[PDB]
RNA sequence: GUCGACGUACUUCAUAGGAUCA
RNA sequence: UAAUUGGAAUGAGUACAAUGUAAAUACCUUAACGAGGAACAAUUGGAGGGCAAGUCUGGUGCCAGCAGCCGCGGUAAUUCCAGCUCCAAUAGCGUAUAUUAUGUUGCAGUUAAAAAGCUCGUAGUUGAACUUUGGGCCCGGUUGGCCGGUC
């Protein structure tokens, strides 16, 4: 059944942005999926979204803009020291210094050049470029 | 038959290297996730300037935008953009007609083809992403 | 001029998991801790009779 | 996903998933077992005393044919018996009848002209001494 | 016993396609 | 291309001696000797070339093929590829046997490796959303720019 509901998340928008439509709804929306879309929007990956509200899990419409090459999630949030920062997102982006890999540290969902300059680490969620 | 070339030893190639890269050399960089810059620093183990010429870039503008981000990498700012005096032709063409005119750039390419078109020219090495890494062929100064 | 096409057949018990066990006994559980050393050391002690 | 787990608490399971599909494979299987030998034509051996049993084309009159340079040997370890080359048609003089022969594989990396399938050794001893030190001349065959 | 079922080891059969020329 | 010859150079070796060392030996140093084929005589491998009053095989002639250390004389005599040409590594070089360049990252399962006939089911792995969010004030770190007071 359902699992993880931020992979659907982003596979919706990954589809729906593939065939070129222009905004998407994802339903369901736990506070990672609004705080993982905030990092993907404060970057311009996205446009602005919005959350509606039924009295259930609740559903988000994003407005998309064209910019997202890819956006994944990495399935087992494995545990990144801080050196192994490094070793992913060499392994996960295919020139190295565009895309954002994005992690759940204690300060925070954030991407790896902000939890470099805090030096924090945390666990793996998922990738932009 | 230029006064730098020795039987087949090509001595006016030589650190920082000029590069030639071909259009499937850009497919394979993003499928293999090797970097342009630091990927011939790793295995040349020498200072590189990356070139493109008006031929190629053409011809990435001409795949389309299903292949947009290989297009993005072509546009980066610290890959030269060599201007080429022809009618806008085949790449490989622009490409083997750079070589015989001036002798000084080794040649990134993927394609088996133009790979051997080279290989008749006598000091041409010959850069091609494998495996994992971007093997170098005939260039005598390796190690 | 009428050819039908081959049905490729289903094996029957002879597979590389279960060929370890057709002899005497499990073969899997007779080996060694250090096949590299059981190596050299048998080539040279060959050659040395 | 896949055919495989991937929830961070199943390494157990991968482990022993590649623990028994590690057996069906068979370098593995061989190298273990301690079979990796009988392929090898000697024993585990690489090379192998024998004793000359007779000579194979001593009345062949073609010169050099390599039926002239073939003795037929049999090896002292199992008792079966095999043919052997030997370089340099005249050493055919050195070897007699009860001498014993030191076979090397002959491990051919290619075939001539008139070459034989079959010879599968070649002889390196004569009765203690090489055939490089009769053929050269330096030493000579302690009967 | 030129015996069977296996288990190892090895051998061998299947390679040409287009274009131009005569 | 060299195949004669002109003097200059030096240590392998031998050695008075001193040094070394427990005692020697050797190194380091040094009188005296010590280089023309510098006979004070580098090697290990593989590729080619020719060798006829020779042998052997086959054939649609004088040929071809194998091969050629075997021919007519001659071995204190023949003084012959002076003693055939290249190539690679070189105080090192060759041959045999092995071994080396399963999928966490990262494999494959319609049609050519491999989805259990079927459902139930314990261990195992895995499992929806939600609980302090947001604002306001102050303090200053460490950069970057205008700066460079300086000898
Ligand atoms: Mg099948
Ligand atoms: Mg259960
Ligand atoms: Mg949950
Ligand atoms: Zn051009």
């Amino acid at each position: 059944t359902r699992s993880s509901v931020l992979a659907d998340a982003l596979n919706a928008i990954n589809n729906a942005e593939k065939t070129g439509k222009r905004q998407v709804l994802i339903r369901p929306s736990s506070k990672v999926i609004i705080k993982f879309l905030q990092v993907m929007q404060k970057h311009g990956y996205i446009g602005e979204f919005e959350y509606i509200d039924d009295h259930r899990s609740g559903k988000i419409v994003v407005q998309l803009n064209g910019r997202l090459n890819k956006c994944g999630v990495i399935s087992p949030r494995f545990n990144v020291k801080i050196g192994d920062i490094e070793k992913w997102t060499a392994n996960l982006l295919p020139a190295r210094q565009f895309g954002y890999v994005i992690l759940t540290t204690s300060a925070g969902i954030m991407d790896h050049e902000e939890a470099r300059r805090k030096h924090v680490s945390g666990k793996i969620l998922g990738f932009v470029y | 038959v230029s006064s730098a070339l020795f039987f087949q030893y090509n001595q006016a190639i030589k650190p920082p290297y000029q590069v030639l890269i071909d259009t499937n050399f850009i497919n394979f960089s993003i499928q293999k996730k090797v970097d342009i810059v630091r990927g011939m620093m790793d295995c040349l183990l020498a200072k590189c300037n990356p070139l493109i010429t008006d031929c190629v870039m053409a011809e990435l503008e001409k795949l389309g935008p299903k292949y947009r981000i290989a297009l993005k990498l072509a546009r980066d700012p610290r890959i030269k953009r060599l201007s080429c005096s022809h009618k806008g032709t085949y790449a490989d063409d622009c490409l083997v007609h750079r070589v015989l005119q001036h002798k000084c750039y080794i040649v990134a390419t993927n394609d088996a083809g133009l790979k051997q078109r080279i290989r008749k020219i006598p000091g041409i090495p010959l850069m091609s992403v494998g495996g994992h890494a971007y093997v170098i062929e005939k260039l005598p100064d390796v190690f | 001029e009428q050819s039908n096409k081959q049905h490729r057949k289903a094996k029957e018990k002879n597979t590389a998991k279960k060929k370890l066990h057709t002899q005497g006994h499990n073969a899997k559980a007779f080996a060694v801790a250090a096949p590299g050393k059981m190596a050299r050391t048998m080539q040279r002690s060959s050659d040395v009779n | 996903g896949k055919g495989k787990p991937r929830g961070l608490n199943s390494a157990r399971k991968l482990r022993v998933h590649r623990r028994n599909n590690r057996w069906a494979e068979n370098n593995y299987k061989k190298r273990l077992l301690g079979t990796a030998f009988k392929s090898s034509p000697f024993g585990g051996s690489s090379h192998a005393k024998g004793i000359v049993l007779e000579k194979l084309g001593i009345e062949s009159k073609q010169p050099n044919s390599a039926i002239r340079k073939c003795v037929r040997v049999q090896l002292i370890k199992n008792g079966k018996k095999v043919t052997a080359f030997v370089p340099n048609d005249g050493c055919l003089n050195f070897v007699d009848e009860n001498d014993e022969v030191l076979l090397a594989g002959f491990g051919r990396k290619g075939k001539a002209k008139g070459d034989i399938p079959g010879v599968r050794f070649k002889v390196v001893k004569v009765s203690g001494v090489s055939l490089l030190a009769l053929w050269k001349e330096k030493k000579e065959k302690p009967r």
